[PDB]
């Protein structure tokens, strides 16, 4: 299956998400 | 990021020193800190501004901030 | 100390959507920014002391964040 | 205490059945929900009214409730 | 409908409000519906993931651990 | 040496979660019964003022801005 994707190595995207942020 | 990197590190450092005296921080751990503080403050301002709006105003006052904090749960 | 420059603030505020800023927002924003750190590291440390670890990783911040 | 116990329960039963098919709930459990729901709306109005007055007003309106919620995070 | 109109008044004056618009009454009901939706949903999950027969106070009380206010 | 009294502790906790209180419950005048809703003229006069004030607030601040600039 080609149904698993691939990364970028940034964890910050989670913090952006903890508060909601563009 | 949007806060300047150096002047942020120093602040974290002063507080960190305060609790505890022996204290050491990782490099990405401080990075993670900054990226939070901004996210939060933007988070905060969007709320703050919409209490400015609620008041039929444009300029934001501390009173707006303060409200946005009382209503969430932030002390003081 | 409080080297959180006023135009740093404006960048964020405006990122928030803010369109005009009372002059006292600076001192205020400063005050809260401190408090946020003051007790997000206070609570991160505790995630690192409780792994009897030397220094604090990002990961233990993310943990101290989620409490907030 | 301050809602009538009856129609509240009617409201409770309904929402369980509105998704969980024939899940049962204890008595002292709904006397806990109501006691909560009451106590909350009160809490909420405390805040609703803050925005009321934040706006330089008196009579509270939906705008006031809704904002109050938007700040707390809610749908 | 969902709740006793005058009840939501008394609920408000406890909130400390002295004046409301007619529009409030409906809005309040709505806000409760979704409150209730949210908590009972989470009370259920407390009773299932403890294999327990069917719901009780402490399912609720645990489900309420979601609130500073 | 160490002791308490009542037996309904699962509720008096719920109330404690939200900050609810026993105290303002004996003075229940009917105000709430009947003097609590606002005439739609009244609501619209209130916004009228809410509005006026917001603008004044906004402007005095801009003026303040001038003073601060110099």
């Amino acid at each position: 299956i080609e149904d698993e994707g691939e990364p970028q190595e940034e964890i910050s995207k989670h913090i952006r998400e903890i508060f909601g942020y563009d | 990021l949007l806060i300047r990197k150096l002047p942020f590190q120093r602040l974290v450092r002063e507080i960190a020193q305060d609790f505890k005296t022996d204290l050491r921080f990782q490099s990405s751990a401080v990075m993670a800190l900054q990226e939070a503080s901004e996210a939060y403050l933007v988070g905060l301002f969007e709320d703050t501004n919409l209490c400015a709006i609620h008041a039929k105003r444009v300029t934001i006052m501390p009173k707006d901030i303060q409200l946005a904090r009382r209503i969430r749960g932030e002390r003081a | 100390i409080q080297g959180i420059t006023k135009p740093a603030i404006r960048r964020l505020a405006r990122r928030g959507g803010v369109k005009r800023i009372s002059g006292l927002i600076y001192e205020e924003t400063r005050g809260v920014l401190k408090v946020f750190l003051e007790n997000v590291i206070r609570d991160a440390v505790t995630y690192t002391e409780h792994a009897k670890r030397k220094t604090v990783t990002a990961m233990d911040v993310v943990y101290a964040l989620k409490r907030q």
